[PDB]
Parts: C-alpha cells; sequence; structure tokens
C-alpha cells in the first residue's frame, strides 16, 4: 500500500518540486515515499560515502552491456533509486521510478592512469561536495577508459544509508549476472522491510512484547560515557580460538565489557552495538538491498562478588544478553529509549561494537576478463567511538574509528591494545578466573 | 548419524547451501556452529527454512545447536 507511511500528505507535490529544480530527472515518477530510518540518519550525518572501483582489463570487455547494466542494477533495486530529503527536520526518502541513470563517461590521454583519474574526481569533488540531504540521487556511475578500451574503470559510488555488509555483495553478483546474461531470482526492496517492521508493531505501544522486552532489559541500567578530525588506530592479533559454543562476535563484545568494567569503575555495563536487522519473517530478509542495520544497547552485568566467576561464565551471559534481544533488535532506538526508559529519546550511543562477521572480499566474475576490486570511503564520527573487529584467516583485527577531540591517538593506541590483550588472553585460557 | 524425519532433511539441505559444505556429510547430531556457522549464517538459514515452510528465528539456532533438536521446535 504505497504512500501509506508517508509522513506528508502530497507526495506527488514534493516530487514536482524537485525537479523544477533540477535535483531529480523531469522524466521520473514517484513509487513511493517512507521515512528514513534513526540508522540510515546515523551515516548520512557522518558522510559514509563510497565509491566502489573495479578495474577491468582484457580485450573482449564491452562497453554498451556495462553501461545497459548500470540501467538494470538501478532498475531492480529501489533502493539505489532512492532520494533522501528533510521534512520538518526529519529525513525522508523518495523511490523513484522511470529513471534513466547517466553513467558519467572519461576518455583518459594516452599513458594516463584511469584510476588516478577516479582519485582526482573523487577527492577534488564528489565527496567535498555531498550533499545527500539535497535530494540528488547517491547512487551514481562513472566508467574511465584507457584509449582501445582494453583497461577500464568502473565506479558506484553510494551512500551508507543504501547498502549493508549482508547485501552489498549481491549488488556486485547481481552486476556480474546481469552483464553476463545469466537469470537472476526476483527480489525485495527495503521499502518492503520498512512495510513489514510497521505490520508487526502493536498500535498500543505499552502492550508491545518489544518495549516490553527493553523496559525490563534496560531496567536500572545507566549508560555511561567512556570517552569526552577523524582517526583510524588498527591492532592484529592472532585468531582467537573459539571456547566450545561460543561465536567471535562474543568473544570481542566480552573483552570490550570487561575493558570498561575497569576503565569506569562499575560492575555494571551499556555499550552500543551493531546487529544485522535481518532476523524476521519476511520473504528475502537476507537478500534485499538496504542498509537494515541496527545500533542497540548491550548490557554486560557482573556480579557485585564476582570471585568466582570465570572467563566462561562472561562470555556466556554476554552471549546470552544478545540473543535474548534477537526479537527485538530491529526497532528505533530512539523509540527503546522514549517507550521503555525515562532516558531522553536522542540519547546517543557513546561506544559501539562492531563485528565484521560479513564478506571482506569482493568479486565481480565478468565473462577473458581480469577484475580487481578497490574503493575510497569516507566516514566521520560524531562524538561516538567505533570498536571494529575485522577476522581476517590470518589475523583478528582490531580497529577504532573515533574523532581526535574525542580519543586522542594514544588514548586509541591504548585502547586498541588492552582489547586485543583482553581478547588473546580469554582465548589461551578460558576456564580462569576474572582476576586474571 | 542418520537423518530420519522430513524435517531434518529440509534443515540438512538448508545447512549445506548455507555453510557451503556437502549434504552427504551432515549427520543428525551436528553442531551449527562446531561446522563452522556463525550469526550470519544463522539469520541466512532461518530465512531459508522460512522459504521452505520450517519456522525458526535466529535464537532457536542459539538454544537448540544440534540439527536433530532444531528440526523439532520448527513448526
Ligand atoms: P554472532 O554472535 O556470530 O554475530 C553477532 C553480530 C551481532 C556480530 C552479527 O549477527 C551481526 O549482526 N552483524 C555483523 C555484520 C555487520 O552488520 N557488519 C557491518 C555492516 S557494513
Amino acid at each position: 500500500e504505497p504512500f501509506s507511511l508517508s509522513p506528508i500528505k502530497d507526495p506527488q507535490a514534493l516530487h514536482k518540486e524537485l525537479c523544477s529544480k533540477n535535483v531529480i530527472p523531469v522524466t521520473s515518477t514517484l513509487e513511493d515515499l517512507l521515512p528514513a530510518t534513526q540508522a540510515q540518519h546515523v551515516f548520512i550525518k557522518r558522510g559514509t560515502f563510497h565509491s566502489y572501483n573495479w578495474t577491468i582489463k582484457g580485450r573482449s570487455l564491452n562497453m554498451d552491456r556495462l553501461r545497459e547494466t548500470c540501467q538494470s542494477l538501478v532498475d531492480r533495486h529501489s533502493i539505489l533509486r532512492t532520494s533522501f530529503v528533510e521534512h520538518e527536520g526529519h529525513p525522508i526518502q523518495l523511490v523513484l521510478a522511470n529513471l534513466d541513470v547517466k553513467v558519467r563517461e572519461v576518455q583518459c590521454w594516452p599513458g594516463e592512469d584511469p584510476m588516478e583519474v577516479c582519485k582526482a574526481l573523487w577527492d577534488g569533488k564528489d565527496w567535498p561536495t555531498l550533499n545527500v540531504l539535497g535530494g540528488s540521487l547517491p547512487v551514481r556511475f562513472t566508467l574511465v577508459s584507457c584509449p582501445g578500451n582494453e583497461h577500464v574503470v568502473l565506479t558506484i559510488q553510494i551512500s551508507h544509508s543504501q547498502w549493508d555488509g549482508v547485501s552489498i555483495p549481491k549488488l556486485f553478483s547481481d552486476f556480474a549476472a546481469i552483464y553476463n546474461q545469466t537469470p537472476l531470482p526476483p527480489t525485495s526492496d527495503f521499502a518492503h522491510y520498512l512495510y513489514h517492521r510497521v505490520s508487526s508493531a502493536r498500535e498500543d505501544v505499552q502492550q508491545d512484547p518489544t518495549f516490553q522486552f527493553w523496559r525490563h532489559y534496560l531496567d536500572g541500567a545507566k549508560m555511561a560515557v567512556p570517552f569526552a578530525q577523524t582517526l583510524w588506530t588498527f591492532k592484529g592479533i592472532v585468531p582467537p580460538t573459539l571456547p566450545s559454543g561460543i561465536t567471535m562476535a562474543t568473544l570481542v563484545k566480552a573483552a570490550t565489557a570487561l575493558f570498561l568494567s575497569y576503565h569506569l569503575g562499575s560492575r555494571d555495563v551499556v555499550f552500543g552495538h551493531t546487529v544485522n536487522g535481518r532476523n524476521l519473517p519476511m520473504d528475502n530478509i537476507e537478500s534485499l538491498l538496504g542498509c537494515t542495520l541496527n545500533f542497540v544497547p548491550l548490557r554486560v552485568t557482573f556480579p557485585e562478588d564476582s570471585t568466582d566467576w570465570t572467563v566462561m561464565d562472561l562470555l556466556h551471559h554476554t552471549q546470552t544478553q544478545y540473543t535474548r534481544a534477537l526479537s527485538h533488535e530491529h526497532v528505533e532506538l530512539r523509540d527503546i529509549f522514549q517507550h521503555s526508559t525515562n532516558w531522553p529519546a536522542e540519547t546517543p550511543l557513546s561506544l559501539i561494537v562492531q563485528h565484521q562477521n560479513i564478506d571482506l572480499s569482493f568479486s565481480l566474475p565478468l565473462r577473458s576478463l581480469d577484475v580487481q576490486y578497490s574503493k575510497f570511503a569516507r566516514f566521520d564520527p560524531l562524538d561516538e567511538v567505533w570498536i571494529f573487529t575485522e577476522p581476517h584467516a590470518d589475523r583478528l583485527e582490531v580497529q577504532v574509528c573515533a574523532n581526535s577531540r574525542v580519543l586522542g591517538q594514544e588514548q586509541a593506541t591504548e585502547l586498541a591494545n588492552n582489547i586485543s590483550a583482553i581478547i588473546t588472553k580469554f582465548s589461551t585460557d578460558p576456564t580462569a578466573r576474572l582476576l586474571d | 548419524k542418520q537423518l530420519s524425519t522430513d524435517a531434518e532433511r529440509e534443515l540438512a539441505n538448508i545447512w549445506a547451501t548455507v555453510l557451503d559444505i556437502p549434504i552427504g556429510t551432515i549427520s543428525a547430531s551436528d553442531n551449527f556452529f562446531f561446522r563452522g556457522g556463525h550469526s550470519i549464517d544463522a539469520m541466512k538459514a532461518s530465512a531459508l527454512g522460512r522459504a521452505a515452510g520450517m519456522s525458526f528465528g535466529v535464537a532457536d539456532i542459539f538454544d537448540h545447536p544440534v540439527l536433530s533438536e532444531l528440526a523439532s521446535v520448527a513448526v
């Protein structure tokens, strides 16, 4: 039932206004209009914007078919033809149809490296002039070719409000299938995910099991702020061995909790963590393209007398504190805080842990063509600190990302070291008691 | 240990696709996490469950990690 969640009375008038200011194409139509999620907004406010770059080499490359593939990819996934705008201070998404995709094309000079041209456009104008909330479509394609068309760089630019780690590989595998003329199953779009969430909510909010769950879960809890240019700090360790029945994510979150326990002077800690948002009974929820991520509270409570708690006890507790929330992790954070706590609704999370148990390497198997992946990325946190953990084959990488005014280099380095050290200690001796 | 119910069979096929392991190697006593699954695999398994007419969520896979036990609680 399109437009049924629109917060605006004449959605078609908004579209017409945007067309007349040449922000979106005049021959497009408005297929739907919905609120943007809080998570989409988190990314938009932090300028989160990517260029996924595919260097393609070989004599059989077909430029027309690349162009048409871009068009077909956008026809298939409606998030890719979504525009974002503010109304009464709140972000909405306009889903366009009849959208003609125009590829930006560069024919280089002989000897000019196509990738250096992409980099120059990226740093010179593409991200510095980015204004997603002005309503111009964030998803755009660029094709940069050497003379001969045997060395080409294809670029997809995109806002993080339009993808997540589970679904981005599907964008690349769909692109390849369409280029190759391989068949594709039907899919849903991000709008269908938003309609599904709303249909599962109860009209009386005090009778919603989800807000009842969060109320109990957070009862008596306090959310402390562990910390007051954007910096990235990295630290690798040997991949931890997992105690029986414990996931890597649990290990990382327990380590973080132990650290915070000490850093604050608290036995009861609450911090944020990233969940995938796809544990819902809806068709194609595993494959639909969009940003279903959510950042929600995780609470870890050490006993008042922890003398006997082992590392295992902490791991099982931490893991249960995640699994208890699985059926309820999909709701807006400001709704959790408004309906299930005394806390102000716009209370921000100040620490967020993301474990990256998703694809870390990507492919675009176009049919003989050599195809390499690389990317450009912007991401600028506000007052929060992010801890990312990447599980590679040879190492577990701990990454801290925060503004330098919140966490200076030496402080960030020490944070990465401590979390790493604790993870390793937990791994090498899970039967140990927390008095290490 | 042999697959005995229809639910066990359908579930094994799901694990095979999600974990990219061959169907012949899956026994009813197999543990999802010991065969290499994590939370995201569990999410995909749950979704494929629904498309096959079974009904379980990710939490069910953490509570009942063994195939035969998970096949009982699916509806
Ligand atoms: P599990 O115990 O193996 O995993 C828990 C998780 C909560 C870490 C995992 O279920 C998940 O939701 N998300 C990680 C993937 C993710 O969203 N990455 C960033 C997207 S760009």
